[PDB]
């Protein structure tokens, strides 16, 4: 099977330079061309840059808005594609992914996110949602910077009835929750704690949920 | 430096016709743009569906055709399904570029419409020792993934420091979206009833909490 995996996003400041990998394997692909889309909430997908993978040579195209500040390159021998950003400014941020083309876009990876900001790294805040058949409780992750944030119910234990929602960004600081549900004769007779990791602070929270 | 357009959401419903279409601003969409069509799944799960305007990519169903219709590229369902129900993009090829379009909705009525889910929550104790306050509604399992969110303050419609979140999929195929009233800790204590009202196919859903309990 194919499998392709991005890597190397994270925070990085306006002027920076921040360089992705893109690690594919599967077949022979010097049919197709990798190439760097990039998603943001405002454009969606936006093009960034593409490079044949031909043994023989490359063709490498470029968006006009990273043309002299991004480059894409490859690796063979180690079954990689890359983008060197460079002179980066806030439009820049977003989910980048790389794409296995040949006519269509045939494979795709999961993404990594790339924040351009001067912004502090903060870790979050976690407080519990409690209750003022069965019953939801909840978990606040409040004001963390940048994103991701990953949350589990008892150490992954718990997965049904789990919803974790969108982040909300208000002054350089996000905010999400989850929640969960539960019966009513389980809780607070037996314990519920929401885990909460925020890898670019290396943080992680355990969150106890009772009654109050 | 073109720009491409589409329409931004579009309905059907379980074995219609649908055709969703791309615009340049450069002029007609041609077969030398090379149109390409992209779904995109919840969780940023991607599928080629059409390369070179009208090429369907293997394992893509039947029932996805590319064209150009007037001056237009165009995606078409010939039998939507509500596996169907996703984002679509188009992007075309200037020579030595590529160009993505903002992406249609398509929204495929083929589940039950369902109701939200509606829960509140107070501010937790340890929050409010740093002098805020955050009350938290969330809103699950509803379909369509469309709804309105409206608070109240001691009976009063709140106009400040709401935020609510765009609906998104959830793993069972229906829609959450939460919504948060922001407040300072003192004013959380000057006042007693909050409410939450989720308006969805025309019907409201409330729930509201006293500082009472």
């Amino acid at each position: 099977e194919v499998k392709l995996e991005e890597s190397g996003g994270g925070l990085v400041q306006p002027g920076g330079s921040m360089k992705l990998s893109c690690v594919a394997s599967g077949f022979s692909f010097t049919n197709y061309w990798m190439n760097w889309v990039r998603q943001s909430p405002e454009k969606g997908l936006e093009w960034v840059a593409e490079i044949s993978l031909k043994s023989s040579n490359y063709v490498t195209y470029y968006a006009e808005s990273v043309k002299g500040r991004f480059t894409i390159s490859s690796d063979k021998s180690k079954r990689s594609v890359y983008l060197q950003m460079n002179n980066l400014r806030a439009e820049d941020t977003g989910i980048y992914f790389c794409s296995l083309w040949q006519t269509w876009f045939a494979y795709w990876g999961q993404g990594t996110l790339v924040t351009v900001s001067s912004a502090k790294t903060t870790p979050p805040s976690v407080y519990p949602l409690a209750p003022g058949s069965m019953v939801t409780l909840g978990c606040l992750v409040k004001g963390y910077f940048p994103e991701p944030v990953t949350v589990t119910w008892n150490s992954g234990s718990l997965s049904s009835g789990v919803h974790t929602f969108p982040a909300v960004l208000q002054s350089d600081l996000y905010t999400l929750s989850s929640s969960v549900t539960v019966p009513s004769s389980t809780w607070p007779s037996e314990t519920v704690t929401c885990n909460v990791a925020h890898p670019a602070s290396s943080t992680k929270v355990d969150k106890k949920i009772v009654p109050r | 430096q073109a720009v491409v357009t589409q329409e931004s959401a579009l309905t059907t419903s379980p074995g219609e016709t649908v055709t969703l279409t791309c615009r340049s601003s450069t002029g007609a969409v041609t077969t030398s743009n090379y149109a390409n069509w992209v779904q995109e799944k919840p969780d940023h799960l991607f599928t080629g569906l059409i390369g070179g305007t009208n090429n369907r990519a293997p394992g893509v169903p039947a029932r996805f055709s590319g064209s150009l219709i007037g001056d237009k590229a165009a995606l078409t369902i010939t039998g939507a399904q509500t596996d169907d129900e996703a984002i679509y993009f188009c992007a075309l090829w200037y020579s030595n570029h590529l160009v993505f379009g903002g992406g249609t909705k398509l929204t495929v009525l083929g589940q039950p419409k369902s109701s939200p889910s509606v829960t509140l929550f107070p501010p937790s104790s340890e929050e409010l020792e740093t002098n805020k306050a955050t009350l938290v509604c969330t809103i699950t399992d509803f379909y369509p993934g469309v709804v309105t969110v409206d608070w109240k303050v001691d009976g009063t419609p709140v106009t400040q420091g709401m935020e609510t979140t765009q609906p998104s999929k959830q793993s069972n195929n229906k829609y959450m979206a939460s919504s948060y009233l922001t407040l300072t800790a003192r004013a959380w204590e000057r006042h007693s009833s909050y409410s939450c009202q989720v308006t969805h196919e025309g019907h409201t859903v409330e729930k509201s909490l006293s500082r009472a309990d």
